[PDB]
């Protein structure tokens, strides 16, 4: 479903891993193999997808850490009512529960369509929040 | 007919020595195998064999200072070990435990012989790990190419599977997780010292150096206990439980205290590097040792400490200017348990 | 009328060397005194020329592969690692014993430190102590020969052949207990966990000389690594400092994860290594976490017939991880003395522009 | 497949099994274990019983099942352990000698006068002034030089007489002989060498005191000639009409040397026993380990040749207490 | 207690003024080669006796060249006297590496006297001006060299070729020695076999070549330990009758040395060599300067491990010298002591 097993020595650069409750995406991977430490040892380096914020960890190579599954939908925001977000989704309904996402960068969506700008906005849908933040 | 100047250049006249004079004098086993008497021949036989000799007459001396009876005890050091007449330091490299003198040292610790160990990172990793899996014996000429590929460790010529680093790992991961809590909530401060001792309550077995030595109160100093796999399990646990703090100063007094307050010291010392200097360095607040014996393979030609003869401990006070400090020039491996055979055993039924 | 047996042992058919071998040559004087050629012609000399020879060629790839530019689009992480030295191409590590400072070799030492040509410094506690002393104090030379007897009557002590009054560390106290005093009071007023290698970096800044090792290190942000710094004078300084301010506190495992992260985050490793005992160990444990080096060389004069690590060969550090399969080590079985200066002659003295 | 133990000394004070002990204890202890059986493997091979070429190899010795070089180098007769070697020359339990001059002279010195003990840290000009003259750290006075001389230039004068009267050819081994029977006195190794037919080979033996004596007798009655190449065939042809031959080298130098060219001969060696303190680094002969003279046939490719990296002063004795000391019954 | 402190802290003297300070070479004045050599007798352990060795040989070659104002018939020499006389000794395995190319040039120039050396430092120089040596590694495996005919010293390869085409050339000379030996009167030893040796290899680049042609003793106690001795041991099975007398050269090197104003030592190794060429200076009361550069050391008692101190005991050396060791592999300093020594007197020696 939203989130399944996996042997953490099988994963790979560019993936996707729950670091410290959070669904991080792996940046660095490296590998201490066995010897005088005691037994094979992974380090995983992540970079959160909603925040920013870095991670670190160390599996044994043979136990298993929880891989989140990702869902990816463009939504229709086209046209500006009332001077809210109105999304048209094509659930039938209206609502504003999706906000901006925080600081300037949100307001650089709203703004470049009276310069006559499309964006293709992307929802993002996590393992457990709902939060708008991948742009293209 | 020849020179003169040569005739007188090569035959000079000498000048007779005191009859105080030794001569030289070896065993002949026209009398049979005498193993006592063999021994007693190396202090006139020659180079090395005589300050074998000597060196086990030093250590006659040290035992027989030790058991001379006490006429106080100065209890602010935190020590519940009493005062003899003698303190005997004892200092051991990391790869004289690897080997079969792990079984010679522990007979002195058992029977409380000596008062104060000194070692390195790898003498207690090895001595807790032959608890769990046993070392074996290979050659100096194996090439680590093909060891590394079958997961083989080289230590001279002995040979260390990769899984009794397996086991080590797993029997000390439980024990760190109990030693961060107590020092959140009890407030227990760790130094190198106390982390041993509880280690050796922890192995609980017989054969073991470290048991004996926190069952009979023998305080064990070690200033890097990081350079090791130690220290690397250590790191990597640091992980899941971080806020560990090792702290160095307070053994730094514990070990200086222990001289100052100290009626006599003596000195035996296998090999060289940081447990020789941290003992001299320990002995010079007392303005130096009675008794001293050195047995490493180490030259002076280089300027190292190692490699340091017993007269430069004299020039910067480690060692009394009144006294005769000994060194043999061997591998403790084959003149360790002959010593120990001469001394110790001998005096056995007088230590309990 | 020999007998035929014994004449087919000394008279034993070879076989014939692979063309790709070297033959055996020295340097001709005939051609006059040309020491660049002099110096080049020990690859081909005979025993412990050709080790030195080696030894160059190792370093020199060290280097070439250090002044490599990286692609400056990596990440290069500095908050995972808490080091304020950007990253290169080759991260190199630097040990040395305590009597190699007592010698002119810490005026061939600071200069690598000084020109930014070393990363990574291992040592031990007397070679901090004799630096910052050798900034106060003068050092003489002696005799191997000399009677411990009237030395400490006079109060001169003795490390191989040099010769230390005890007026120089009359001098150290009392310019050592001020710092400690305002360390001690940081310590509680400001909340300042102290390390090894933190005081290290302290002391250099103290000194503000610069003719010494540690204060182009801490200039230019080198970190240098001690396990056990209770070792030497500084410790006695310390243990009598305990009695008047106590509450000193030094952490090592702290440093233990800063040594650990250097070698773990870096694209290549090199170590040189003057000597043995704890730094060679600890240098080999940190590498140990990437898997091994990828270049190293000794310089030291121990044997391991005893089964020693500090006369360990480079194919025992294989065996166990240290350095990498791959590799090609070396070691001189020499003093570093007459060595290390014309190492240096040769390699980081060639390439002074570069580093610039 | 064979673990590392040490020797329990709750047991008690057991000397064998303690010396025992060593073959699973570590470094050197291991190698002194490995000489030990490679020099009992010797002694057993010597005792098997045979089932002729007396003319051809110039030697009245009987043959045996093996034959055993013994080399040492002249320091270690100034030592106690010349009171060992004898006792093996003693009983016939070895059958060649290979030694140096200085070897060969402080045995006869010895039977004249004393050497006594010192230390390693004397200074050399108050020594000098006091005739006084070091080795290591022991201290030999220079009147023990001037017993020698009396004693040995009627023997020359002897020798150059029987040269030109008898037509003697005389070479090292036959002047070593001749210095042995003279000196009657059975504390020396050399009287018995030659009483039990045991021939010593010394390749160079002028360099030393007797090469002092000689110079300066040649002043009066000259005409001694020594020579070389025929003490060479003895030795090579000792090699090559043996069954098998076993090598025990008390250090290193010529005498090493000497004895491995020798056994080249046969295509090398069966047994060899290394005890000496140099070290391989510099390319030197003394430290080349046991591996290196399986290059150029020395030593055979099917042997387990062992070295120990030891003070002999400090392992004969044990090897010898733990060897030929056991097996002195069947050397009767 | 205050005791403590009055042991780390003691009060002390003061050093003579004539005391020099501790300082190495500053690498910011550039790499300057002659300036950089001459820092190494104030740097530290074994430089500084590098320096004084440095220094020694100054002081002989000095006192070599002053010039003099004598009897060649007790000597039966015919090569004139200076006023110092120097000895050489090596030993055999400095002669099979790059080595043999720097002792070559102080013999092809008359800057030594004497040369001593072993069996072994012989036959390798007239071998390889037959055929080369090549490198290998210390660890090579002694079997598997051995299937394949390789012979190895230290880290240095040899096929057993080169032992063939020794013998080739060595044999067609010995019967000539045999001939006149039962023909003229000849009496035979190994300085004369090595200066006929010498002249018949008839190579520039040979040293006892060019020994020969300035009329350079060699002396070499025992000469059939080694390729000569096997190769006399085959050829006196068909041509019996060969002697050869130690006793000569015995005479020889000792009037050598008695009859001498003044006299000097440089000896690369230990062995016979060393006691050989102490011994011949003992018969003068001992020798003004020495020079030693070997590995060995001092703990089994050995005489290859005896300091310079020990050698003043029995009068080889004067009680009023200075006498330098250096501990270390003479593949790497003997370069490096001649190019301070004996080159920049290059012109002083036509
Ligand atoms: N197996 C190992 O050697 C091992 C394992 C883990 C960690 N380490 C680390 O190695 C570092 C160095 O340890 P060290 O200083 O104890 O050893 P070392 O080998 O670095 O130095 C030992 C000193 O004693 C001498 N010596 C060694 N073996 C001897 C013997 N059998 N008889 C006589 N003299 C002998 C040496 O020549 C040298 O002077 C430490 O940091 C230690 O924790 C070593
Ligand atoms: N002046 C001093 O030596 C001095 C001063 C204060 C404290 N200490 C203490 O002494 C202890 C031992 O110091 P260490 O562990 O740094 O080394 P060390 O003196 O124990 O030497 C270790 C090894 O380094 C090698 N070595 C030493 N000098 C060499 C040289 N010139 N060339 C080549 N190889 C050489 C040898 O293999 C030697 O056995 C440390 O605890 C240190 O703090 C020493
Ligand atoms: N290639 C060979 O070595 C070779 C070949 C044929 C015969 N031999 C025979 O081997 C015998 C033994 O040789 P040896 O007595 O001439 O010497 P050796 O090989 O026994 O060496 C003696 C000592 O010289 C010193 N030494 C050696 N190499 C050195 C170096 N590179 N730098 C500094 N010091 C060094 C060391 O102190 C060493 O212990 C001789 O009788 C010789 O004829 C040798
Ligand atoms: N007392 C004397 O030593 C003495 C006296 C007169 C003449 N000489 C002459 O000196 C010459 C050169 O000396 P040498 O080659 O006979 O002996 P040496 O002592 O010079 O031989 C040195 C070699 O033997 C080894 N060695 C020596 N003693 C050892 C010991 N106790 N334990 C382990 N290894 C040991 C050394 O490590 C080295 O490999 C000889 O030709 C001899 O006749 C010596």
């Amino acid at each position: 479903s939203a989130t399944f097993p996996m042997q953490c020595s099988a994963l790979r650069k560019n993936g996707f891993v729950v670091l410290k409750g959070r669904p991080c995406k792996i940046v660095e991977m490296s590998t201490s193999k066995t010897g005088k430490h005691g037994h094979a040892k992974v380090h995983l380096v992540g970079i959160d997808i909603f925040t920013g914020k870095k991670y670190e960890d160390i599996c044994p190579s043979t136990h298993n850490m929880d891989v989140p599954n990702i869902k990816r939908n463009d939504f229709q925001l086209i046209g500006i009512q009332d001077g809210y977000l109105s999304l048209l989704q094509d659930s039938g309904e209206v609502r504003e529960d999706l906000r901006l996402p925080e600081g300037d960068l949100g307001k650089e969506i709203e703004q470049k369509y009276d310069c006559g700008e499309e964006i293709l906005i992307t929802v993002l849908s996590a393992m457990t929040e709902e939060a708008a933040v991948a742009i293209k | 007919e020849a020179p003169a100047g040569a005739l007188a250049a090569v035959l000079k006249h000498s000048s007779t020595l005191p009859p105080e004079s030794t001569q030289v004098r070896g065993y002949d086993f026209n009398r049979g195998v005498n193993y006592r008497a063999l021994l007693e021949a190396f202090g006139t036989t020659g180079f090395q064999a005589t300050n074998f000799g000597r060196a086990v007459q030093q250590v006659n001396a040290m035992i027989e200072k030790k058991l001379e009876p006490l006429s106080q005890h100065a209890d602010l050091t935190q020590s519940r070990r009493p005062l003899t007449s003698c303190t005997i330091f004892l200092g051991y490299t990391s790869n004289l435990i690897s080997s079969g003198i792990r079984e010679t040292i522990r007979y002195l610790v058992q029977h409380n012989m000596v008062d104060v160990l000194v070692t390195t990172a790898g003498g207690v990793e090895e001595d807790l790990i032959k608890c769990l899996a046993p070392t074996y014996l290979g050659e100096f000429s194996l090439r680590g190419k093909e060891l590394r590929e079958n997961g083989i460790n080289r230590i001279g010529n002995l040979l260390v599977p990769n899984e009794n680093y397996c086991k080590f790992e797993d029997w000390l991961m439980p024990i760190l997780d109990q030693m961060v809590m107590e020092q959140n909530t009890e407030g227990v401060k760790w130094t190198p010292s106390k982390m041993i001792a509880r280690l050796g309550k922890e192995i609980n077995n017989p054969e073991s150096v470290y048991y004996w030595a926190q069952k009979n109160h023998i305080p064990v100093f070690s200033p890097a206990l990081t350079d090791g796999s130690l220290g690397d399990m250590i790191f990597f646990h640091s992980y899941k439980n971080p806020g560990l703090v090792l702290d160095i100063v307070e053994d730094l007094r514990l070990i200086n205290t222990q001289a100052i307050f100290a009626k006599c010291t003596g000195m035996i010392i296998l090999g060289g590097g940081v447990v020789k200097h941290h003992i001299a360095n320990a002995n010079l607040m007392r303005n130096g040792a009675d008794y001293a014996v050195y047995i490493n393979t180490a030259q002076e030609f280089d300027g190292s400490d190692s490699g340091a003869r017993p007269d430069e401990a004299v020039s910067w006070g480690a060692i009394r200017v009144d006294a005769q400090p000994v060194k043999v020039y061997a591998d403790a491996s084959l003149v360790f348990p002959l010593l120990v055979a001469e001394t110790f055993a001998q005096k056995m039924d007088a230590f309990m």
